[PDB]
């Protein structure tokens, strides 16, 4: 695997998760 | 300022493995551990993917960091940027290259003010992030 791709996937998964945790909190 | 953010995250990460070294901080300590969890879920600690040497680290760091934002920026990708740098500092110490830590932080600081500062402002700044992540703590 590639460290940068690993970082992106997780990086994105985390972005998605907080945009969602944010939607909820409204 | 952005350099302080880098300092406190590096200090924070280093502490997290028992190594000393001389709000946006708390939120950022949170997101990184959050990231940490998710990262260690599908893969093994990234210290294993890091092959470091004194005169190869800056380039390596650069290469990876550019492949990250190569096509866009989002806070997730930035917390990742943070985790990456810190993991390099922990690996450094562990590989008997403690001096580098100070360099890695500078590299980060520069990269932040040079290549991400625009997105940050354009996208709400740090308070924006502190507010997005708010509900995840």
């Amino acid at each position: 695997k590639k460290l940068s791709e690993c970082l992106r996937r997780i990086g994105d998964e985390l972005d998605s998760n907080m945009e969602l945790q944010r939607m909820i909190a409204d | 300022d952005n350099r302080e953010i880098v300092m406190k995250y590096i200090h924070y990460k280093l502490s997290q493995r028992g190594y000393e070294w001389d709000v946006v901080h708390l939120t950022l300590r949170q997101a990184g551990d959050d990231f940490s969890r998710r990262y260690r879920r599908d893969f093994a600690e990234m210290s294993s993917q890091l092959h470091l040497t004194p005169f190869t680290a800056r380039g390596r760091f650069a290469t990876v960091v550019e492949e990250l934002f190569r096509d866009g920026v989002n806070w997730g990708r930035i917390v990742a940027f943070f985790e990456f740098g810190g993991v390099m500092c922990v690996e450094s110490v562990n590989r008997e290259m403690s001096p580098l830590v100070d360099n890695i932080a500078l590299w980060m600081t520069e990269y932040l003010n040079r290549h991400l500062h625009t997105w940050i402002q354009d996208n709400g700044g740090w308070d924006a992030f502190v507010e997005l992540y708010g509900p995840s703590m």
